[PDB]
């Protein structure tokens, strides 16, 4: 989650829904390298502390009891990201702060927050593009420290940060298109900030039905968001997986 | 030794003193444009506290004056009012004096070259003449004393004031011809503000003209006084540097002191060109521009020694313009010591291209670099590009007067070889 | 060749440069009141505007009995019910700290009958739960010595009451009564920060709440309401960031409330017949009471301290549609909502602003030409003076003589006023007053005892190097007031400016005089009071018009010191010494 | 001993007004005299 | 940058009393990239810690570990008649003076340009012959 | 004469800015701008693969 | 990978331990290759292991990161204002 400000809760919230279906799913704290740019779960300006909602009804805390944030605040930077990807992180960075992924490691990286034209705004200083995001992932391939990659964004012009990848296993979501930027808002009037960015809603409506021994596909997950429901067009990226998405 | 400049002393201090015990001293001592970390009372103070406490007191980032300065305060930490009155005075009577010798010499070698008429016979009103010169020594000190440049170093308690002490003191032994005091001041000044280094071109210049030495490659005598020159004064900064050593028994006034001038780590806003650049710098690619610009001040010194060969006086004032301009951490009583110079050089107020512009940006700037700061400081309402602005218009003002003077310099010489 | 070209074809144009000059800064100061210039007023401020608050203030009756019981202490106690305050701000669960203050006035104000001023300010202070206590948030009452802000009161403590029980608050509220109207409240913000910026002694604060990041001055002495007035004009000129008007402005209409700035409504400028019209009066009155300089209302002593400061002027007119504390108590509690979303201090919108209609306004890059042709005008009256002397003693006797009766002018007013109260029959802040103008007039009626000394026959020469010097230092001090506030550079410069331009002893002489006379800045404050009282539509004849034009002049020196208006030194040590100069000017 | 206050004031040598030392005082003394000379 | 100021004090707080120990301080300007993502709310000065020994009501016990609660044996009582606390003040907000973010190169060329009208300058008065 | 020796002084400046310009301009370039790089075997890599 | 990595992108500082972790594995890899091929299984499982532990050293330093360095087409446009102070030299040495 790239973002401060608690305005910028949907980008947290989008982030702990993720967060919370995998770890539901299965996937441990120790193989999440979770990165919340803001807490937004329990600052002062919450209304409900030490919770994150989805919805108006407040009736699923997408930030529960068993959470663990590995970078936070000003730790959270396209420097530490892309370190995190690459491997140069400091000697001195723990295990729970890297990605300790090897030959046989599926990697689902969800990024989210504010994000233009084949880039992303990290707290609203810096920058990430889909240049240098395709090069960490060929310098991650080059180690083959990924068996397969499933990227997914849920920025504004999100479809063109998976527009320059060439590493041989990496499919990729995205909430809009190359154009579409009109950003929602519908502020929740308990909680003061908006509340998600709803593509990552129906992502998350979709991934609350699934169990843990369940054979749901990503042909399935592929058309999550119809354009009835997002105003943009969530499109997809499968150029470079081998396998057959029903599969 | 006059009868107005005792007059002008005793106004000088009056008005000094009034504004010592008056309630603005605080605020012009507080005064960014008038104090930089190399010449802060406050500094100074904290420096002896330190002492006092037992810690040193340049194991910190906030005091860098000299152990000469720790020094001289220790004993007149109590009458520093009264030192400063004095220090700006001898300033005053170290420029009347020079000016006065300078003068007579530039009359001597006018009649000298009248003589043998070297001159176009179209210049009657371009020959300097006694009565004209006679108040230029006293307008001299006059505006080394009665502007506000001045006052407000002197009020705010700035070390300006001694380095511009040393730096007059330097200019007057050279113009009596002390080789040996001139160096001995040559090395004080270096040694307290690290940018007198480029005035040791002119000062032996101007010593070799005295001595009637030729100054050419082929020439014995001129290698033999500036060797003995060079070497006096190399002698006397290495004393004064092991002196100050021994005063507080260690090496941490060379980084503290030296190393804060030339690698500018406080970015404290000043009326100079370096604390907003280095602010706003890129990471990689900043020490660049820390080389550039330390070269920048000792970058005209050899040219303008070899255009201006037979004016070393004129070099020295344009030389100590260029330092006040072009220098980390200047205060504004450094481009006093400059403009002090200005009446020497009144004479060419016929070739000055535009001089009244020149003085009102100035003046604006002057009085705009207070409110300027009142409003990105005190109020928010205006931001840190308020003052740069102010800054640049500041230092290109300094830039095309001198640059006018030089001009007009240049132009009266051609004159006196050329009619008009 | 060139050079003489570009000067003849410049001083071919000196007069009808100069008028031109002139007409296009006056007309576009009077073209900052159309859609191009006046585009509109956002949030540029996310962290506010990207939100929303849902008001839940629902203790109005709860106001209503609070300042009921208020109103009956404070006529048992006659200054402030301390005791009183104390119980009930404590009922609410704030701290409760009470801060004594006393002030020696230089004179008895002659306006409150107050001259050794003591009071007692009482501050409870919520603190933020969650929060380190680092930031804060102040809603004053300015309790004065009469009836009013009863209601102000009553309200206050029940947003106390219902913000006390909120975990969402990230900076601490407090919560200021003060004694008196302004001077307890620059008595607590003395002693907030710990300055002693007016020299007013107090007691130690035994309590803070941080950094104080905005703050809110209602002022309300009725229980329903017709419309809200707000005022953001601070003291020596100095605005709020915009974000904070537009922030009220914005929970205005999400209430329903009819806010007014200045007393003046706008439905939308856009109507081309009196919209214009409308834009123009409130820009004249925001400019006359900016010019002013004095602190309208309490929250213009925030201003000083880098706090965003705004005041709620409940009005009770003859509309009789009325809104009650709920809704003024929702639009107050949904702007602290708002306000506790900033996680970040005003950085945004603009702080040097000139605004019509509380929906329009002018950035200071756009409202700048209004002072710089009139700047320009005597840049050009200074070049072509120059060039014409060029094609001494004399200027040191006038402009020494001008200061010091600057400095003259500035200090034995306000300390001879004993004498003047031993010689004349006159009251102590008459005795000031009449000092001043008598020093003023003094300056005035010599040009004679200067001219002892001639050493230049027909001079007309040094003569101009007075008038070059003069326009100048005019030139500079009045740009530099446009920059700290640019309605009293721009109301000083469309009077001195056209008089300083034309001021040589070649024209009439005596037409000139009464030019210059009348367009002094004491005769600029004189038709500024004219002109602010007829913006009003309360017409005002001379003899009381003097009686103002004295009331202001103490008045001046009264806020000079005792918040540190410049004004009084701006005028009196930097104006008036450079407008002797062109009096001299005149007659040389 | 969570505050020894005896211990800690004990731990610093006293605080004594600093002075320049002899040799500094001795050094310079002499060679302001010494310049005094070369030109007398 | 490689060191904060500590300040460590043995104050004798005298009576019922307020003691104000103050001091001085002059904010610093920093380059643009050192400030947080949030430069303008500012910077935190790190609570004091005031350690003392505050005399007790009424004398304490000797008491071990083990049978005291938990609650009573977080500090190492030495004195009995005095008990150790330690208060922590609040975090201070001190905001420094901001450069403009968003014009690090336009600084750089009009610096440079300042330099540049300065060479340009000397250029054409040191290497001009007059004609 | 004069006018010679004027014309020589001037030529002498020039050459000093050019001569810094270059011999000083240009290093300072090289030896504060340029990215350091330690001398890596491509040769032996390249035979590793 | 991290020849290639070095030659796509010429903005890394690449310094001495970087260097010097490349020659240990180069050197560790070949000495590993000409053990595995006699009855030094043990020297040549050991040179395998320096070999891993100087590449992966090499190749995941905190240095490598390519947005600790300026990018090189803007060092050209921040140098220009530094240009027109140097285009008088050059130009004039050539006009006369
Ligand atoms: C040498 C003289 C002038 C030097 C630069 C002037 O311009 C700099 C300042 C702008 O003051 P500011 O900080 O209010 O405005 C801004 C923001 O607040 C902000 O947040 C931004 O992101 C901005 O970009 C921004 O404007 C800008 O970047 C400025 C763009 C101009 C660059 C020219 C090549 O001018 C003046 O005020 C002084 C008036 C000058 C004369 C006394
Ligand atoms: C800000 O500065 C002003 C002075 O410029 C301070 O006012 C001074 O306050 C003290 C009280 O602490 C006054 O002293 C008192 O005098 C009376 C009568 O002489 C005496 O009976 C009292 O015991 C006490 O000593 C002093 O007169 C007064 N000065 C002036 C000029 O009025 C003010 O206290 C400062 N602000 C703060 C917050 O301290
Ligand atoms: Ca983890």
């Amino acid at each position: 989650c790239t973002s401060r400000f608690w305005f910028n809760y949907r980008h947290v919230a989008n982030t702990l829904s993720v967060y919370r279906s995998v770890k539901r799913l299965g996937i441990p704290d120790s193989h999440i390298v979770l990165m919340l740019a803001d807490d937004m779960a329990c600052n002062p300006r919450n209304p409900k502390p030490a919770t994150v909602f989805s919805h108006k009804n407040m009736e699923l805390n997408v930030y529960g009891d068993d959470v663990e944030v590995d970078y936070r605040s000003y730790e959270v930077t396209v420097e530490n990201f892309l370190r995190v990807l690459t491997g140069r992180i400091p000697p001195s960075t723990p295990r729970s702060k890297r990605l300790l992924s090897d030959d046989r490691s599926n990697i689902l990286i969800y990024m989210t927050g504010h994000g233009g034209n084949g880039f992303l705004k990290f707290q609203d200083s810096e920058e990430i593009t889909n240049i240098e995001l395709a090069d960490a992932f060929e310098q991650m391939w080059q180690k083959r420290r990924y068996n397969e990659l499933l990227f997914i964004i849920d920025t504004c012009q999100g479809a063109s940060m998976y527009e320059r990848f060439y590493s041989p296993n990496i499919m990729a979501l995205a909430s809009s298109q190359v154009g579409e930027d009109s950003l929602s808002h519908q502020p929740d009037p308990a909680i003061g900030v908006h509340l998600m960015d709803r593509y990552t809603f129906y992502v998350l409506e979709f991934l609350e039905e699934i169990n843990p021994a369940s054979q749901t596909n990503m042909n399935d997950l592929f058309q999550v968001c119809p354009k009835s429901l997002c105003v943009s067009t969530p499109g997809h990226r499968t150029d470079l997986f081998q396998r057959d998405p029903k599969n | 030794m006059a009868a107005p400049l005792v007059l002008v002393l005793v106004v000088a201090v009056t008005v000094r003193a009034a504004l010592f015990r008056s309630s603005l001293a605080e605020f012009i001592s507080e005064r960014v444009e008038v104090v930089s970390p190399l010449s802060s009372w406050k500094r100074v103070v904290e420096g002896l506290s330190l002492l006092d406490l037992g810690v040193s007191p340049y194991s910190g980032a906030v005091f860098h004056e000299t152990p000469l300065i720790i020094y001289l305060f220790h004993f007149l930490i109590d009458y520093a009012e009264l030192v400063f009155m004095i220090t700006d005075a001898l300033t005053a009577i170290a420029l009347y004096f020079a000016i006065q010798d300078f003068n007579k010499v530039v009359f001597k070698k006018q009649k000298l070259l009248l003589e043998l008429d070297q001159y176009a016979p179209d210049v009657a009103e371009l020959i300097r003449t006694p009565m004209e010169m006679r108040y230029i020594p006293l307008k001299v000190a006059l505006f080394y004393l009665l502007n506000p440049y001045t006052i407000l170093s002197c009020v705010a308690k700035s070390t300006c004031a001694i380095n511009n002490t040393l730096i007059a003191f330097f200019i007057l032994t050279t113009i009596k011809g002390s080789a040996f005091l001139s160096a001995i001041f040559l090395a004080l000044a270096t040694y307290q503000s690290l940018y007198p280094l480029t005035l040791f071109v002119p000062g032996l210049l101007y010593l070799l003209q005295r001595q009637y030495i030729p100054v050419k490659m082929k020439s014995k005598a001129f290698w033999i006084f500036s060797w003995e020159y060079a070497m006096m004064y190399v002698g006397s900064l290495v004393v004064i540097i092991c002196l100050s050593f021994f005063l507080l028994s260690s090496w941490d006034f060379i980084p503290a002191v030296y190393g804060f001038i030339l690698s500018v780590p406080d970015l404290t806003p000043n009326i100079g060109l370096f604390w907003y650049f280095f602010a706003e710098m890129f990471e990689h690619f900043s020490l660049f521009f820390v080389c550039v610009f330390q070269i920048n001040v000792f970058f005209y010194t050899i040219p303008l020694a070899i255009k201006l060969k037979e004016h070393p006086i004129f070099f020295m004032f344009i030389q100590i313009a260029v330092i006040a301009i072009f220098k980390s951490y200047p205060t504004v009583g450094d481009v006093a010591l400059y403009m002090a110079f200005f009446p020497v050089w009144n004479h060419l107020y016929r070739f000055l291209r535009n001089i009244f512009v020149l003085t009102c940006i100035i003046i604006v700037c002057s009085l705009l670099f207070p409110v300027l700061w009142h409003l990105w400081i005190y109020a928010g309402s205006a931001n840190s590009n308020f003052f740069y602005a102010i800054t640049l218009t500041f230092n290109v003002g300094q830039i095309l007067l001198i640059s006018d003077y030089f001009y007009a310099f240049l132009r009266r010489e051609y004159y006196l070889t050329h009619g008009l | 060749v060139r050079r003489r070209a570009l000067a003849r074809l410049v001083l071919r144009l000196n007069a009808p440069l100069c008028v031109l000059s002139y007409v296009a800064g006056i007309a576009w100061f009077l073209a900052l009141v159309f859609p191009p210039l006046t585009q509109r007023t956002y949030m540029s401020e996310n962290a506010m505007g990207s939100t929303m608050v849902e008001e839940q203030f629902a203790g109005g009756d709860r106001a209503r009995a609070f300042a009921r019981d208020f109103a009956a202490h404070r006529k048992k106690s006659g200054a402030l019910p301390v005791a009183w305050l104390e119980r009930t701000m404590r009922s609410v669960g704030l701290e409760v700290y009470t801060q004594s203050f006393s002030r020696k006035l230089p004179f008895p104000d002659e306006t409150h009958e107050r001259y050794m001023v003591s009071g007692t300010n009482v501050y409870g202070i919520l603190r933020a739960p969650r929060a380190a206590s680092t930031e804060s948030l102040v809603l004053t009452v300015p309790c004065g010595s009469d009836s009013t802000n009863s209601q102000a009161v009553g309200l206050l403590l029940a947003l106390a009451a219902h913000f006390r029980g909120q975990i969402y608050w990230a900076k601490d509220i407090v919560f200021l009564v003060t004694e008196h109207d302004l001077l307890g409240t620059e008595a607590w913000l003395e002693a907030y920060h710990d300055v002693n910026v007016t020299g007013m002694q107090s007691s130690p604060l035994q309590g803070r709440a941080g950094a104080i990041q905005a703050a809110v001055a209602l002022e309300l002495s009725s229980d329903v309401v017709t419309s809200l007035d707000v005022a953001v004009e601070g003291l020596n000129g100095q605005l709020p960031n915009l974000d904070l008007l537009n922030l009220f402005q914005t929970f205005c209409q999400k209430g329903g409330l009819l806010c007014t700035l200045q007393g003046k409504l706008q439905p939308e400028d856009w109507t081309s017949l009196d919209g214009p019209l409308q834009g123009l009066q409130t820009l004249l009155l925001m400019v006359l009471r900016q010019a002013s300089g004095r602190p309208h209302g309490s929250h213009g002593l925030f201003l000083r301290y880098r706090v965003e400061a705004l005041t709620l002027r409940g009005i009770n007119s003859f509309r009789q549609y009325k809104y009650d504390l709920v809704a003024v108590g929702k639009a107050l509690e949904g702007m602290f909502r708002k306000l506790n979303h900033l996680l970040e201090r005003l950085h945004q919108s603009f702080f040097l602003y000139l605004l019509p209609g509380l929906s329009r306004f002018v950035s200071i890059g756009l409202y700048m030409p209004a002072v710089g042709f009139l700047l320009l005008v005597l840049g050009l009256k200074a070049l072509e003076l120059w060039m014409q002397l060029h094609e001494l003693a004399s200027l040191v006797a006038p402009l020494l003589i001008s200061q010091a009766m600057g400095l003259a002018l500035y200090v034995l007013p306000v300390l001879g006023q004993h004498v003047a109260t031993q010689h004349f029959p006159v009251a102590e802040a008459e005795a000031v007053v009449l000092t001043l103008l008598a020093i003023y007039a003094a300056g005035l009626a010599l040009p004679h005892n200067t001219h002892r000394v001639v050493s230049t026959q027909a001079p007309d020469r040094g003569w101009m190097a007075l008038k070059l010097v003069a326009l100048i230092y005019l030139a500079l001090q009045l740009g530099c007031i446009a920059l700290t506030n640019f309605s009293l550079g721009f109301l000083l410069a469309t009077t001195m400016v056209p008089t300083a331009a034309l001021a040589k002893p070649h024209g009439p002489r005596t037409l000139y005089a009464a030019l210059l006379v009348l367009t002094s800045p004491a005769a600029t404050l004189l038709g500024s009071l004219f002109l602010w009282r007829e913006l009003q539509e309360a017409p005002l004849s001379l003899a009381e018009g003097w009686q103002l034009f004295l009331a202001a002049l103490a008045q001046g020196v009264l806020e000079h010191h005792t918040y540190g208006a410049l004004l009084f030194p701006l005028l009196s040590l930097g104006l008036y010494p450079c407008w002797l100069l062109f009096w001299n000017v005149l007659f040389w | 001993e969570q505050l020894p206050v005896a211990q800690i004031i004990h731990q610093k040598p006293k605080l004594k007004d600093w002075h320049p030392p002899g040799g500094f005082i001795l050094g310079l003394w002499a060679l302001i005299i010494m310049v005094f000379f070369k030109t007398y | 940058r490689l060191q904060p100021h500590l300040l460590e004090m043995l104050i004798q707080l005298p009576a019922n009393s307020v003691t104000k120990v103050s001091i001085q301080f002059e904010r610093a300007l920093l380059k643009w990239t050192e400030y947080t993502p949030d430069p303008n709310h500012g910077f935190y000065v790190s609570p004091s810690v005031l350690s003392a020994l505050v005399p007790s009501m009424v004398a304490a016990k000797p008491v071990d570990w083990e049978e005291s609660p938990l609650f009573n044996s977080l500090f190492p009582v030495s004195d009995g008649s005095n008990y150790f606390v330690r208060l922590y003040t609040e975090p201070l907000l001190v905001n420094l003076p901001t450069p403009d973010f968003s014009m690090p190169y336009n600084v750089i060329c009009l610096t440079c340009t300042v330099v540049a009208v300065c060479y340009g300058s000397f250029y054409n008065l040191l290497t001009r012959t007059f004609h | 004469a004069a006018t010679h020796l004027e014309v020589a002084r001037g030529k002498r400046a020039a050459l000093f800015f050019a001569a810094v310009a270059i011999v000083l301009g240009l290093p300072l370039w090289w030896k504060t701008t340029e990215t350091y790089r330690a001398s890596l075997p491509y040769s032996q890599i390249s035979g590793l693969n | 990978s991290l020849a290639q990595l070095l030659g796509k992108i010429s903005n890394i500082v690449i310094k001495d331990d970087v260097a010097s972790e490349v020659y240990k594995a180069v050197a560790a890899v070949q000495k590993s290759a000409e053990e595995l091929a006699s009855a030094h299984l043990a020297s040549a499982f050991v040179a395998s292991q320096e070999a891993v532990t100087s590449s992966e050293l090499a190749f995941f330093d905190a240095s490598l990161l390519h947005l600790l360095y300026f990018p090189d087409d803007q060092k050209f446009a921040i140098y220009i204002p530094l240009f027109l102070p140097m285009a008088v030299p050059i130009l004039l040495s050539l006009v006369k």
